[PDB]
RNA sequence: CACAUUCCAACCACACCUGGCGUGUGGC
């Protein structure tokens, strides 16, 4: 009976994680699905269980449209003179009352839809409370590994997914370690995992600097350009707003003190820390650095840039896979 | 042997027991009572009657009904002894061998 | 087929494996009779 | 090749070392599998290994040697020990042991202990000549553990007020009573720093039960001492496990005539854990705590005492109050009159961002006459009489100002005349 | 396997040799718990383990402890067929 | 130092049931 409904709403474990209002909304959906499965005809029904004053009372939704298929839920947009509508849309009736909500199939569908709704609500809640920290480095142990994606736990049943594109090709995972990344995507409507954390994207590098470099975070050394090759090489152009600070001794550190740390965090990724410049020439010279550039050709109609490197420094300006150029193109 | 003695948990607190169990229990009871009476220096006639009762119990366990008084354990029916589990059309030879 | 506590299982395992051959063993009820006679004041014993 | 030599260095050194040793990519494995595979491949070259770790008794009879890298938990690199060694050399929980070890032999999966060389920093020959814990005669604290640095740094005030509010001694029983976000962490860090500086002879250990990982990683590199912790990443089974581990380590060390000082944070988390791992006994009171759910916290706390033959066990745990749930309160309730020394921090003082926020007269130490001298005790009484009529907050500010003018407390005492 | 069967009288020493214990209590089992008595008509240390490879006190229930008796009840952990 | 075992990705082991005995009735 309704006493059983109150006992159910009071005997939940996650009481505030899914409050009485949304509990009774899920129960309304349960009873609506039950009444739908009762009659062979399809009819939308609202319940309004009356959380604290009274019991439930089913109704009959019309879904006012000019169609006639299954007229149990069909009524024209002009039927408003008798039965006291007086509307254009939204005209619903309260004809059928006092259905049964405790038999076998009703209990089964109720339990099923309640499980579904509570798990969905708790997943969406534990993801949404972390959504405010989008674009930050977070800790947390991984849960399970697979050939397509991995799972991470941020504490208090916080499920996060990391897809294969977010993982590095030779990134190493084992249930037990704390793989740290940056939250980048949230989809609170996803049927499954929706907390997306990445480490292959350049923004993580910024966040990496945000947890390592004290210069960044105060907007004194702005991170302007960033291109990546997972596990191979990251080309970053960071500008200096002041004059007495050199990124080769500030962003790089003291003889590879910061660049080495972010490389080990990224799993051995070469990090070319150069200076951003308002001139495309110096920008592309710093992009292919270190090298010896003796040419510059610019074309704004085709947006192309030709750099004839010196004879012999090919492996110094192109190298493996042309990364020194490809990342520059990126 | 214990499992060779029929004793199965019936429906409820009651157990389906064998007729040999009652015999062995009565034998043990009278033996313990006799051992107690021998320590308290009971009168000669009392220990005589106790020995007679223990003899009755052990011969009933051996072959009930042969002494002349077929004692019953339940349902006012003759009890099943060790000799009864061998003789007749219900012993081991006629039924289980 | 009836009494061998360790023969019927062996026979079933042989038959399901396509082996139509038996093992004598010893009937359990015979050991039961041996114990029952032994429970009396009578000693029954198997020789060599 | 020792176990600790790979136990303490960071993961990066392990990476370069295994990459040098010509390994499968070790970056795919856990720290414990890293050390396991490296020790495997080292023994595959023909070296006899040495190792160390704290023993844990299992109910099947055999024991397992854990490290502080796993926070004393089950891992692939745990060293198996037979029950017969536990018999002959008289081993038990808490006995830290170092000696000859080998990788698991053919078909096994855990290291084996060959030859015992050090039992609780002692010869294994005298390890059988030990005194038990419950047979000890406890006492009050007589030796003073001075917490003042004397250098007069800015944060050192939070230590000097210690010597002015609640004295500490070897084997003291201290309870920190404070609401959340009042300044318990910085207080505990200063306590650990001052103890490790002024008393480097006594072993210093800290308990972090259901804490944040950032606090753990900041603690493990701020204090000069081996720390153990357990965040909320793990079930309460891990918390109770590390609880027996640390308490038995302290017990065996004090049995070896050593002074142990444990800083536990927080006892409320530990009580929640003990309550949630204990089965229901049908005895429920307000808050949702079982009646026997508190026997384990009572045991862990009553483990503190001052031994007469030598050594002592000081246990200083922090409790949480004003957390909105009555259950926590009930915990603090049974821990109200159990301790003989308390540090009461009121949120009313911490709300003004004036640190340290310590309630003076609500704090105190029982039988503190045996910890300090006569001059110091008289000056403490005079200071208490001066601070009593005034309130909490600006009176604490008054103490902070009077402490900041002088360099050490000798000048403060002389000025108070 | 074996030759002819021999039957004769049972000497008291022969009975004691056959005996793996002595039943003293006239009780068989308990009402609440269905476990057998200590040394009644249905005993464990006298006849054998009621369950397969599991002692009466539950201390030695694994196959590794199979073959030995306990320290309190003293029941040789084996199959129940020994009963 | 020695005896002796080593508590956990599918799954192997953790299975399945009242003729104790009597009475009554019926059939061959
Ligand atoms: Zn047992």
């Amino acid at each position: 009976m309704n006493k059983e409904i109150l006992a159910v709403v009071e005997a939940v474990s996650n009481e505030k994680a899914l409050p009485r209002e949304k509990i009774f909304e899920a129960l309304e959906s349960a009873l609506a699905t039950a009444t739908k499965k009762k009659y062979e005809q399809e009819i939308d029904v609202r319940v309004q269980i009356d959380r604290k004053s009274g019991d439930f009372d089913t109704f009959r939704r019309w879904l006012v449209v000019d169609e006639v298929t299954q007229p149990t839920k069909e009524i024209t947009l002009e039927a408003a003179r008798y039965e006291d509508e007086s509307l254009n849309l939204g005209d619903y009736v309260e004809d059928q009352i006092e259905s049964v909500t405790f038999d076998r199939i009703t209990t089964q569908t109720a339990k099923q839809v309640i499980v579904q709704k509570v798990r969905e609500a708790e997943r969406a809640m534990v993801v949404d409370q972390f959504r405010e920290h989008e674009g930050e480095i977070i800790t947390g142990v991984v849960k399970k590994v697979n050939r397509d994606n991995i799972s991470l736990d941020l504490g208090n049943n916080a499920e996060a997914v990391i897809l294969r594109e977010d993982m590095l090709p030779r990134e190493n995972f084992r249930p037990g370690d704390r793989v740290r990344g940056v939250l980048y995507s949230v989809r609170p409507e996803a049927r499954g995992a929706q907390l997306f954390v990445t480490r292959s994207k350049p923004e993580m590098l910024i966040e990496l600097f945000r947890i390592e470099v004290p210069e960044i975070g105060e907007e004194v050394i702005e991170i302007k350009a960033a291109a990546r090759d997972p596990g191979s090489r990251a080309k970053i152009a960071v500008k200096t707003n002041d004059k007495r600070i050199d990124p080769v001794g500030a962003c790089v550190g003291m003889r590879g003190a910061r660049v080495q740390a972010v490389s080990t965090e990224l799993g051995g990724e070469r990090i070319d820390i150069v200076l951003w410049d308002d001139n495309p020439a110096q920008f592309v010279i710093n992009a292919m650095a270190p090298a010896d550039v003796a040419s510059i050709v610019v074309d704004e109609d085709k947006h192309t840039m030709d750099i004839a490197v010196e004879a012999g420094n090919l492996a110094q300006a192109i190298g493996r896979n042309g990364q020194n150029v490809r990342l520059a193109s990126q | 042997p214990p499992d060779l003695r029929p004793l199965v948990p019936l429906d409820g607190g009651r157990f389906a027991t064998s007729d040999l169990n009652d015999l062995y229990r009565r034998v043990i009871n009278r033996n313990n009572r006799l051992k107690r009476l021998l320590d308290l220096a009971a009168p000669d006639i009392i220990v005589r009657n106790e020995k007679r009762m223990l003899q009755e119990a052990v011969d009933a366990l051996l072959d009930n009904g042969r002494r002349g008084r077929a004692i019953t354990g339940s349902n006012k029916r003759p009890l099943k002894s060790l000799a009864d589990m061998i003789k007749g059309k219900q012993g081991r030879f006629r039924q289980n061998l | 087929k009836s009494d061998d506590v360790n023969g019927r299982t062996k026979m079933y395992k042989n038959i399901v494996d396509g082996n139509h051959q038996m093992e004598p063993g010893m009937p359990e009820s015979f050991n039961v009779l041996l114990k029952e006679i032994r429970s009396l004041g009578i000693n029954i014993e198997l020789e060599d | 090749m020792n176990l600790t030599e790979l136990k303490n260095t960071p993961v990066s050194e392990l990476i370069t070392l295994g990459e040098n040793m010509g390994l499968e990519n070790l970056a795919r494995m856990r720290k414990q599998d890293i050390i396991f595979a490296i020790l495997k491949q080292h023994a595959k070259s023909g070296e006899d290994i040495f190792g160390d770790g704290v023993l844990e008794i299992l109910q099947d009879g055999f024991g397992f040697l854990r490290s502080a890298d796993s926070s004393y938990l089950a891992g692939p690199d745990d060293i198996y020990v037979s029950p017969s060694q536990i018999r002959r050399f008289n081993l038990r929980t808490g006995d830290t042991i170092s000696g000859k070890i080998r990788p698991p032999k053919e078909g096994e999966r855990y290291f084996a202990l060959l030859k015992v060389n050090e039992v609780n920093f002692d010869k294994p020959e005298n390890a059988r000549n030990k005194i038990l814990f419950e047979n000890l005669t406890p006492l009050h604290a007589n030796s003073r553990l001075r917490m003042e640095r004397g250098n007069g740094s800015t944060e050192d005030l939070t230590a000097r007020v210690l010597d002015l509010a609640s004295p500490i001694g070897r084997g003291q029983r201290g309870l920190i009573v404070a609401p959340p976000k009042a300044g318990k962490t910085m207080l505990l860090q200063n306590i650990a720093q001052s103890i490790a500086y002024n008393h480097p002879d006594c072993v210093l250990m800290v308990l972090l039960i259901d804490e944040r990982p950032e606090e753990v990683t900041e603690m493990q590199r701020l204090v000069k001492g081996e720390v153990v912790a357990s965040t909320f990443d793990e079930p309460a089974s891990r918390h109770v496990q590390v609880a027996e581990m640390v308490i038995e380590k302290a017990k065996r060390l004090v049995e070896h005539k050593k002074d142990v000082i444990i800083l536990l944070d927080s006892i409320t988390r530990l009580a929640r854990a003990y309550n949630t791992v204990v089965p229901a006994s049908g005895k429920v009171l307000t808050g949702g705590v079982d009646a026997n759910a508190l026997h384990r916290p009572k045991r862990f706390f009553g483990a503190a005492r001052n031994v007469e033959e030598g050594g002592s066990l000081t246990i200083i745990a922090t409790a949480l109050i004003d957390t909105g749930s009555k259950m926590d309160e009930v915990i603090y309730e049974e821990f109200k009159g159990t301790g003989n020394m308390e540090l009461h921090l009121s949120r009313k003082i911490a709300e003004k961002r004036v640190f340290p926020a310590i309630d003076y007269n609500r704090s105190g130490t029982r039988k503190e006459e045996l910890l300090t001298t006569q001059e110091e005790l008289q000056k403490m009484w005079i200071l208490r009489k001066i601070i009593h009529p005034m309130g909490e907050i600006d009176a604490m500010e008054f103490l902070i100002n009077k402490l900041a003018m002088t360099k050490t407390n000798d000048d403060f005492f002389e000025m108070m005349k | 396997e074996f030759d002819a069967i021999k039957i004769a009288l049972a000497s008291p020493d022969m009975i004691r040799s056959w005996s793996f214990g002595e039943v003293k209590k006239p009780e068989t089992i308990n009402y609440r718990t269905f476990k057998p008595e200590r040394d009644g008509l249905f005993c464990a240390r006298i006849f054998g383990p009621v369950k397969d490879y599991e002692c009466l006190c539950g201390k030695y229930k694994r196959l590794k402890h199979r073959g030995v008796i306990c320290e309190k009840c003293g029941v040789e952990v084996t199959q129940t067929k020994v009963r």
